[PDB]
DNA sequence: ATCCTCCCCTAC
DNA sequence: AAGGTAGGGGAGGAT
């Protein structure tokens, strides 16, 4: 009777139904089926006209049809906007119809379906028991969703189950092929819903001499030649191949609620899959909760496409066409849409996500002893690695040295573990798990008994990497959340982008307003101009820099102009001057500010002058509407950010404010995208033009501004810019600080929606104590309604390089002058995935010691440029004959994919080759590795004349041949732009390309 | 299914024909090439977005030699002096040789149209462009004959050339003779430049001229009046003979300055200019011959006058007056006369009433600030005076308080027309 | 036309000539698996496993490749049926009949026609059952499947997933088409007009195209 | 030289 | 099923 939602699903067969999944307070599984209908919306006129009587009809009220197409006007005899008003009703209806004059016609059926019953995908709810018939065991059908669900309980809490799985595969050589190559291991954690957790691992036994199995029983193992004898309490088992692939089978097709695998889409349960057909006759068998349906396991794949003139094809996934309600989650695919990597393997995902900062509590000959708690790094990410080593064989050391663990002791906060290494002098380091040192093919080669129980070790904690990420990521918790904000079902929450997920709210707000937008003529794309960027003013401040920042500063322009499709009075334009005065002085007096909003926007069409897009702000359009629901959700999981203690819970929260400030953002996009429903033209190039002025506004009134005894002085008059007020603008303000306080402001730079002011002072205390009264003022006098700012951060010798590119050290507006910076870089290429680690170590040190030495300051001659010039060549010329770096540090990773015009494109041909000579199949939404190799006996060059014929596509397999060397000559020539870029010299820095490069530089 | 197959077959067909298509099947090509190509991989054909309207496949060089015509039945129709313009069905009419947009007028277009609409077989209409008249001179097409189609014309307010049919039955050797006397048959007071024939069979146009190249001393130039404000040049040499000269361009590129030498062919009936072979010298040097008070609009000039309430009555087709409430009384009255002034905006209809070129006048009013109260112009002056360095600039403001007082008349009779 | 002996049922193997640079690996590849294959019941008997071997290859221009040469009512190569009775091969004629204008015919199969070269990629399955031995033929069907595709111009391949990373398989580039098996659900496959769009795509490139219509037996 | 195009990725 | 512009750096090319 009291149930808490898990998943919807649908059935595939003749009659489609849709399933709800719900567990009861008590742990009990139940199953409700519904009815699937096509719902179709009409006018009163059309729906008693519909020859075809419908199986059902409800009217839904009186609503307002607004056509929402933009026209431009010449003059101001502009007529009111084409509005009707009706009674109409929804319709559903079994199977598709064709009606003449259906609307709304742009929304999900699963939409209506939980917007007309009041049901949310997660809700927890108290059924009425009258409405249910009993159809199976554990299964119901719901001919009254409407009345059954009206209840709705407070949530509380459900036992889940899960599968994690991974196997490893038996190959020679090269990547393996399921037509020779025979399973190794299956390794499972298998959770049931009392929280029992059991971890095991089957052995192939079929690869071992009798001997070698006896063996292994004799040490503590089992062998097993049936299923009927499998136990799973046991860490080991030893099996043939057909015990292994039946074990796998029965596993699948129970009912968990989650079943979770890194790549297992693609690889894993195909693997499994595939080799158990032909093996025996068995196969994998999914049924529907009421046995009306029964698929087999097939693995589909979805193309995305792109939106681009020539679109082709941007990624690929892979999917289960199960159909009993588990979850089959790939956390490959989850994670690369969410985070950003050199790559996505899962021991690079691992080396970042599972870290934490130790001491060295012991030394020895080959061991050294590393202990970790709270007290020497944030919170939590001690017990966070000390969960890990529990299964853990190596921990990389600084992220370069592979290190095999030999002791581990988990202590009740943190841990002590004793890795086998060099003795390295120093007390303090970087400890994570990353990659692993071994040879498998090797391994294989040698393939005996101690081979195969390590084997099983590093399987099982393979694995036990899906839960730790699992949890990690706060999958759980993001899928709910997901689920009731965008009226989507918990299975579909991370397949949709912006132009899907917001037509839940959206269609609540229509239907709450009682609003239609329809269009009849034919849309057409013109250009606009974005967001204002600065040029920066010195590149180099040696100064604080307060950094001041708009807090999402698209939602209130929108508000503030209430820009919709449906609330635009008009555009009108003009091809002369004398037009262009005579519709300004009548537009003044037919549309008065205090109602409504001007915006002078750029030419549209090259003939004209003047545009003038005119908004009524007296009543709230829909848009509007939808972003406050964006910004409400976004404030609740930033307040409890403020309240999240562990490492843990300060990620998962900040990851989804994070998500809300995007979709917020992206419903300008959709009003900017010209296949959108919300397509405005008007509204989008007004909305940036609005913010264009709100940034001049507040930059002008800084720059200029002085902190007298007791007063500030605003450089201008603080005149709202977009209408008249009572506001008082006179410039002069009272603060707060102290009389010994005496400081002048000026703007240096400012990008999109932040404006960097600096302050004439080198101390931080004082910097932020200013800062924070600053803002104060601003928000109080300076701005109106609801644009307000926050102080963000002191930049601390902040060098700038271009209109995207700068470097320094954070002091957080949180944090006083004895705290310990952040080094942050932006556009900088220390930061870039497509360069190398043999650039960004070099420009690291030659970047730091340029700021050292030219920020104290000597000049004696030309010191600053030769000292870095002369260093830099000496390195370059060292490395290109010693060729000692590992090939490590001069790899580069590219995306593959299809959207491209001609087809001759070198990067294309250079994939498409490699996965015709390799079992390895690059697809078109992966990311690969890259080097430029050239033959060993190439010397030294300075003409360079085909540089994309040295790419070649590397595995992890790739090893250097003896006949090759690294393509030095274009790895050198981008580090050194990169230096000479930051220096002011001209006559030496032109010499130095002359001799190492033969070429001249451009000097910008 | 029928809906596949469709996309396909409408592909095929406009792909074999895309030099008649218009910007509509242009899309319609383009959009099922994109269908074709994201449905099956790869596409037979790609998009087009080129391809523009021509007639040259229907024309020949010009023979000015004498030669033999051995086939007997011919069509003979003139060559006018004057700019050639095509016509499409149902479209607007072009001036050949440079994509532009001329004015036409609606009784033109709709004659087109009439004749255009006896049959589909014909691919375009030739028109010639004399002083402002328009005579028709080709209709080539697969299923009719030069001869009805003209008859049509002249029923619809056309005009025609006169139709001549002759019939060779002998060996004939083609001289200026003959030209002469086929040319003169023809019994037409234009002047004409070249005659066009025709074989009965064949889609393509053949033409004769006859002609001898010569040096002219030009002793002065000058405007005649064709029309209301409107005049055409001409170039008089020193014995007196009239040089035709098709519109301002036609001096400006080939560079004719007063008492110099020019190149010119001579015909037995006229003397011809042609373009063969800077621009602020030339233009200025004719506008100082002809008159300081004449300027260039569009391919004619016209005069710097004090037009006012007697023109404004012309132009809008009403009882000539110099009554202001006149002209809103009369209006209300005529309907036809009405839907001009409403339709319209002062800006144009002012801008006419002066024959002020649009391009040139824009430019002046841009580089000129307003004082305007209610609505009505009370005082100007220029910011930016860069714009008066081309001659037709200074002098559209030089009479720009003309423009003034017009513009304010007729924004008073809006506020009271309505 | 020349011949092989293998260790295994047929115990020979015969072929055309244009088959000679895979028939040294094909004895090698088959003779290390047949021991497992020919202990029961074939669909088709593995008498006829090779009979495709027999089509000469240099003067073809299209190849149309399905998934297995159809087990039941099988006849050893694929897309025929001795009856005129299978649903891919009626539905084939009726998709070609309707376009062509072709009303009496008694039957249809696609070994007629000139200038094609029937395939499939696997060389066998289980009675009732599709990609059954996929994991069995792979390596073999990824030797033949290369070698066909280098003596023609266009490869039509049936099957939207089952051939999506064909491209990668072969070796050299080939008009490839994929398009939808003549039995498949949802009616998907009547709205397939891939045959045309062959031909037309051969004589873009100055290739003789196939004559479709000749499959019809009258 | 010398600018133009295309692409890849980053900042908002 | 598919959010929008501003901008830098690099490789190749048509001059
Ligand atoms: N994905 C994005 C992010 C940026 N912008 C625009 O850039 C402006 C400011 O950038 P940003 O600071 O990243 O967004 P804010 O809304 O200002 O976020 P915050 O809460 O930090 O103020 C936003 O109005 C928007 C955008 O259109 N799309
Ligand atoms: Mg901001
Ligand atoms: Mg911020
Ligand atoms: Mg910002």
């Amino acid at each position: 009777m009291d149930v808490r939602c898990i998943n919807w699903f649908e059935s595939h067969g003749e009659n489609r139904f849709l399933y709800l999944k719900s567990r009861c307070r008590n742990g009990e599984t139940v199953f409700i089926r519904f009815p699937h209908y096509f719902y179709y919306v009409v006018t009163d006129e059309i729906y008693q006209s519909l020859s075809p009587p419908p199986f059902n009809a409800r009217p839904m009220g009186k609503m307002r049809t607004i056509d929402i197409d933009e026209t431009i006007s010449y003059n101001l005899d502009i007529k009111d906007r084409k509005c009707s008003v009706a009674d109409m009703w929804l319709i559903e209806e079994p199977k598709k119809r064709s009606i003449q004059n259906a609307t709304m016609d742009e929304f999900f059926n699963i939409s209506w379906f939980y917007i007309s019953n009041g049901i949310s995908p997660d809700g927890c709810y108290s059924l009425d028991e009258q409405y249910l018939t009993k159809i199976n065991n554990g299964c119901y059908h719901c001919d009254d969703p409407r009345n059954c669900f009206a209840k709705e309980i407070p949530r509380f809490d459900i036992p889940r189950s899960y599968l994690f799985l991974a196997i490893a595969c038996h190959f020679d050589k090269k990547f393996p092929s399921v037509f020779i190559n025979p399973i190794s291991h299956t390794s499972y954690c298998y959770i049931d819903l009392s929280g029992k957790r059991l971890l095991f691992t089957l052995i192939n036994e079929e690869m071992l001499t009798e001997q070698e199995i006896q063996e292994a029983v004799d040490r503590g193992c089992l062998r097993i030649q049936s299923l009927m004898e499998m136990d799973y309490e046991r860490e080991l088992v030893l099996c043939s191949e057909i015990v292994l692939l039946r074990i796998a089978k029965q596993l699948l097709e129970l009912t968990f609620d989650y079943v979770v695998t890194f790549n297992g889409h693609n690889f894993d349960l195909r693997y499994i899959t595939n080799r158990l057909e032909l093996l025996t006759g068995e196969k994998i068998i999914f049924r529907s909760p009421d046995k009306k349906e029964a698929v087999h396991l097939c693995i589909y794949e979805r193309n995305q496409s792109s939106h681009k003139g020539v679109c082709g094809m941007a990624n690929t996934t892979f999917h289960v066409n199960n159909n009993n309600g588990t979850i089959f989650f790939d956390l490959y695919s989850f994670i690369q849409k969410s985070e950003k990597l050199d790559s996505y393997k899962l021991d690079s995902i691992s080396k970042n996500a599972f870290s934490c900062m130790g001491k060295v509590l012991n030394r020895g000959v080959r061991e050294m002893t590393f202990i970790g708690d709270d007290t020497t790094d944030a919170k939590g990410k001690a017990d966070t690695f000390a969960k890990v080593l529990t299964t853990g064989n190596y921990v990389t050391v600084d992220e370069d040295i592979i290190c095999k663990v030999i002791r581990k002791d988990i202590l009740e906060n943190g841990f002590k573990v004793v890795l086998s290494c060099p003795t390295l002098p120093n007390d303090i380091y970087k400890l994570s798990f990353g990659k692993d040192d071994i040879d498998l093919a090797q391994m294989y080669k040698d393939y005996n008994l101690n081979i195969a129980l390590d084997m099983a070790r590093y399987c099982i904690h393979d694995a036990c990497l899906c839960q730790y990420l699992w949890e990690y990521y706060g999958v759980e918790t993001k899928t709910d959340a997901g689920a009731a904000t965008y009226v989507l079902p918990q299975s579909m929450v991370f397949e949709y982008r912006a132009s899907t997920i917001i037509k839940g709210p959206l269609l609540k707000l229509l239907l709450e307003t009682k609003t239609i937008l329809v269009r009849s003529e034919t849309k057409q794309k013109f250009p606009y101009e974005g967001g204002k960027v600065f040029a920066p003013k010195q590149k180099m401040f040696s100064n604080n820099v307060l950094i001041f920042d708009y807090n999402s500063l698209y939602p209130n322009v929108c508000i503030f102009g209430n820009l919709s499709p449906e609330t635009l009075v008009g555009v009108v334009v003009s091809t002369n001057r004398l037009e262009e005065e005579i519709n300004n002085q009548l537009l003044l007096q037919k549309y008065p500010p205090p109602r409504y909003i001007t915006v002078h926007c750029e030419p549209r069409l090259p003939n004209l002058i003047s545009e003038i897009a005119i908004f009524d702000r007296s009543i709230e359009g829909t848009i509007p509407r939808l972003l406050r629901t964006f910004l409400a959700e976004r404030a609740r999981y930033k307040k409890m950010l403020k309240q999240a203690t562990s490492s843990t819970e300060k990620a998962i929260y900040d990851s989804m404010q994070y998500t809300y400030k995007i979709v917020a953002n992206s419903v300008y996009g959709l009003m900017g995208f010209r296949n959108s429903a919300l397509y405005s033209y008007a509204s989008a190039k007004s909305c940036t033009s609005i913010g264009r002025r709100m940034i001049l506004y507040l930059e002008s009134v800084l720059n200029g501004a002085e902190l007298s005894n007791g007063m500030l002085r605003f450089a201008n008059t603080l005149s709202n810019p977009f209408y008249m007020d009572d506001r008082d603008i006179n410039p002069i303000v009272k603060t707060s600080l102290p009389i010994d306080y005496r400081f002048r402001f000026r703007s240096v730079y400012g990008d999109t929606d932040s404006v960097f002011t600096e302050i004439d002072s080198q101390d931080v205390d004082k910097s932020i104590e200013i800062a924070k009264e600053l803002e104060r003022l601003i928000n109080s006098r300076v701005l109106f309604n609801n644009f307000k700012i926050e102080f963000e951060a002191v930049y601390k010798n902040l060098i700038m390089q271009s209109k995207k590119k700068y470097t320094t050290m954070k002091y957080s507006a949180s944090s006083n002058s004895k705290s310990v910076p952040e080094r942050i870089n932006k556009g900088t290429s220390e930061t870039r995935r497509d360069v190398s680690k043999f650039h960004k170590n070099m420009i690291k040190t030659y970047k730091t010691r340029l700021s050292e030495m030219l920020s104290e300051g000597r000049m004696n001659s030309n010191q600053v440029c030769i000292d870095i010039l002369r260093s830099l060549e000496t390195d370059l010329r060292s490395e290109f004959d010693s060729r000692s770096s590992p090939l490590e540090l001069f790899m580069l990773s590219r995306m593959h994919h299809s959207n491209y015009k001609s087809a001759d494109n070198p990067n294309m041909y250079l994939v498409t080759e490699y996965n015709k000579n390799n079992p390895e199949t690059i697809e078109l939404g992966e990311r690969y590795y890259f080097a430029y190799i050239c033959p060993a006996n190439v010397p030294w060059t300075k003409k360079l004349v085909n540089i994309k014929t040295y790419e070649t596509i590397i595995d992890r397999s790739f090893k250097l041949g003896s006949n090759q060397r690294i393509f030095y000559e274009v790895y050198f020539k981008r580090l050194t732009s990169e230096i000479v870029n930051l220096l002011d010299n001209k006559v030496l820095c032109i010499s130095f390309f002359q001799r190492m490069f033969g070429s001249r530089p451009t000097f910008y | 299914s029928s809906a596949d197959l469709t996309n396909l077959k409408e592909l095929l067909s406009l792909y074999k024909s895309l030099r008649f298509s218009d910007s509509v099947a242009i899309e319609k090509y383009n959009s099922l090439v994109e269908w074709g190509t994201s449905t099956y991989w790869k596409i037979g054909v790609q998009k087009v977005t080129n391809v523009e309207t021509s007639i040259s496949d229907y024309y020949d060089e010009v023979k000015n030699k004498p030669f033999n015509i051995d086939p007997g039945y011919y069509i003979f129709l003139p060559v006018y002096f004057g700019s050639v313009f095509i016509y499409s069905k149902g479209k607007n009419m072009v001036e050949l040789g440079s994509g532009n947009s001329f004015q036409i007028p609606d009784e033109i277009r709709s004659a087109c149209n009439k004749v255009l609409d006896s049959d589909n077989g014909i691919d375009f209409l030739r028109f010639v462009l004399l002083n402002n008249r328009w005579i028709m001179e080709d209709a080539i097409s697969k299923y009719q004959s030069p001869v009805n189609i003209f008859k049509l014309a002249s029923e619809y307010g056309l005009n025609i050339p006169n139709y001549l049919e002759i019939e060779i039955e002998e060996d004939t050797l083609f001289d200026d003779e003959l030209y002469s006397i086929m040319e003169r048959s023809f019994d037409d007071t234009f002047p004409k430049i070249s005659i066009s024939y025709i074989k009965l069979g064949e889609l393509k146009r053949q033409v004769v001229d006859f002609f001898k190249f010569s040096f002219m001393y030009i002793e002065s130039i000058k405007v005649d009046r064709i029309g209301d404000n409107i005049f055409i040049p001409s170039v008089i040499t020193k014995s007196g003979k009239k040089i035709l000269v098709k519109d301002v361009d036609h001096l400006i590129r080939s560079k004719v300055r007063e008492h110099t030498f020019v190149k010119v062919k001579k015909k037995n009936t006229f003397s011809i200019l042609y373009d063969y072979d800077t621009r602020g010298e030339v233009i200025k040097r004719i506008i100082d011959t002809i008159g300081r008070d004449y300027y260039v609009n569009g391919k004619y000039f016209s005069k710097v006058g004090i037009a006012g309430l007697k023109q404004l009555t012309n132009k809008l087709d009403i009882n000539e007056c110099a009554t202001v409430d006149e002209l809103v009384d009369e209006i209300n009255k005529s309907g036809t006369v009405k839907r001009k002034i409403k339709n319209q905006s002062v800006f144009d209809l002012s801008r006419e009433c002066l024959g002020y070129p649009e391009a040139d006048f824009i430019t002046l009013v841009n580089n000129m600030r307003f004082k305007i109260e209610n609505c009505k112009v009370v005082n100007f002056n220029i910011e930016n005076t860069n714009c008066l360095n081309n001659p037709s600039i200074e002098t559209i403001y030089g009479n720009f308080n003309q423009f003034v007082s017009i513009f304010n008349t007729v924004t008073d009779v809006k506020k009271r027309l309505f | 036309m020349n011949s092989v002996t293998i260790s295994h049922a047929p115990y020979t193997i015969t072929y055309h000539d244009d088959w000679e640079p895979v028939m040294s690996q094909l004895v090698e590849f088959y003779n290390e698996v047949a021991s497992w294959l020919l202990r029961d019941e074939t669909s088709p008997i593995p008498d006829k496993f090779f009979i495709q071997l027999k089509q000469p290859l240099r003067n073809k221009r299209v190849c149309v490749c399905g998934i297995d040469p159809y087990p039941k009512d099988g006849t050893g190569v694929p897309f025929e049926s001795p009856n005129f009775t299978k649903k891919s091969i009626k539905e084939i004629a009726s998709s070609i009949s309707r376009l062509t204008g072709v009303i009496d015919y008694k039957g249809y199969n696609l070994n007629i026609i000139d200038g094609v070269i029937p395939w499939n990629y696997y060389l066998s399955c289980k009675l009732g059952e599709t990609k059954s031995h996929a994991i069995y033929w792979d390596k073999i069907s990824k030797l033949l499947l290369q070698h066909i595709t280098k003596h023609v111009s266009v490869l039509y391949c049936l099957g939207k997933t089952d051939f999506s990373n064909i491209r990668a398989k072969l070796e050299s580039p080939v008009t490839t088409i994929v398009g939808y098996h003549p039995a498949a659900r949802d009616h998907q496959f009547e709205k397939d007009r891939s045959f045309e769009i062959i031909n037309v795509l051969l004589e873009l490139d100055n290739k003789t195209p196939i004559n479709w219509a000749q499959g019809f037996i009258y």
